[PDB]
């Protein structure tokens, strides 16, 4: 699953 | 003179009440109304001042690092302690597992916090270099800085969402795939929905029950109820071996 919030 | 802040037990009371109110909204089948009038449920005076605008799941090593929408940063470390850095670049607050709060500064602080300070700085730098700010479109209201800055009380993740519970009571749910987000406030009995176009709208839950809402929001609120249940008790009171 994603390890961060939405990237730039 | 300082307020002690809303205490966690009091937050849990309001959470249980929000659980019940989500049940009521959901059972009212709000997307099935003769005429859904979602706009009539809007309550702009209850807009949240705080939400998590960025996050980093480094829980394999240290914890969950995050930015709030005022550009402050925090970490909920793997030992259930929190360190938050205010948007002045220097003011800190440390929160122990039992909620005990202490105020310090990057320039002047106990040596015991050097490691956690340095980690917080790494999280901050990462978020600032790499990640987009959620709700970057919202301009603060005058005096919003006077509201108590919360810390991350607890969090967890599912396959489809991350759930972020702040010490002011708010429960934020971010959906991974479509970037839609909910900010539930159990104190205001309100919910803010951030849709796929980044439109931000704040509703009174009881008015969503009265007036209805679209099926996308209705769907997200069904999932929200399940997430609140999980927050309140990760294990079922009717079978404590079974995951809520």
């Amino acid at each position: 699953g994603p390890m961060t919030s939405t990237p730039k | 003179l300082g307020s002690p802040g809303i205490q966690g037990e009091v937050v849990d009371c309001h959470l249980s009440d929000m659980l019940q109110q989500l049940h009521s909204v959901n059972a009212s089948k709000p997307s099935e109304r003769g005429l859904v009038r979602q706009e009539e449920a809007e309550d702009p005076a209850c807009i949240p001042i705080f939400w998590v605008s960025k996050w980093v799941d480094y829980s394999d090593k240290y914890g969950l690092g995050y930015q709030l929408c005022d550009n402050s940063v925090g970490v909920l470390f793997n030992d259930s302690t929190r360190l938050i850095l205010y948007n002045d670049g220097d003011s800190l607050q440390y929160i122990e597992r039992d909620g005990t709060e202490s105020y310090l500064t990057v320039s002047s602080h106990p040596n015991s916090l050097m490691k956690k300070i340095t980690l917080l700085k790494y999280f901050r730098n990462y978020m600032s270099e790499h990640l987009l700010k959620a709700g970057a479109n919202i301009t603060p209201r005058e005096g919003d800085e006077l509201a108590r800055l919360p810390y991350l009380r607890t969090w967890f993740r599912t396959r489809s969402a991350i759930i972020l519970h702040l010490s002011n009571g708010s429960v934020q749910i971010n959906f991974f795939q479509d970037h839609t987000k909910l900010i539930l406030c159990p104190l205001m009995a309100a919910v803010t929905y951030i849709d796929e176009k980044r439109d931000f709208r704040t509703y009174r839950l009881s008015l969503l029950e009265e007036y209805g809402c679209c099926k996308e929001l209705a769907s997200r609120l069904r999932y929200a109820r399940t997430m609140v249940d999980k927050l309140l008790s990760s294990r079922s009171a009717s079978n404590r071996l079974k995951a809520s």
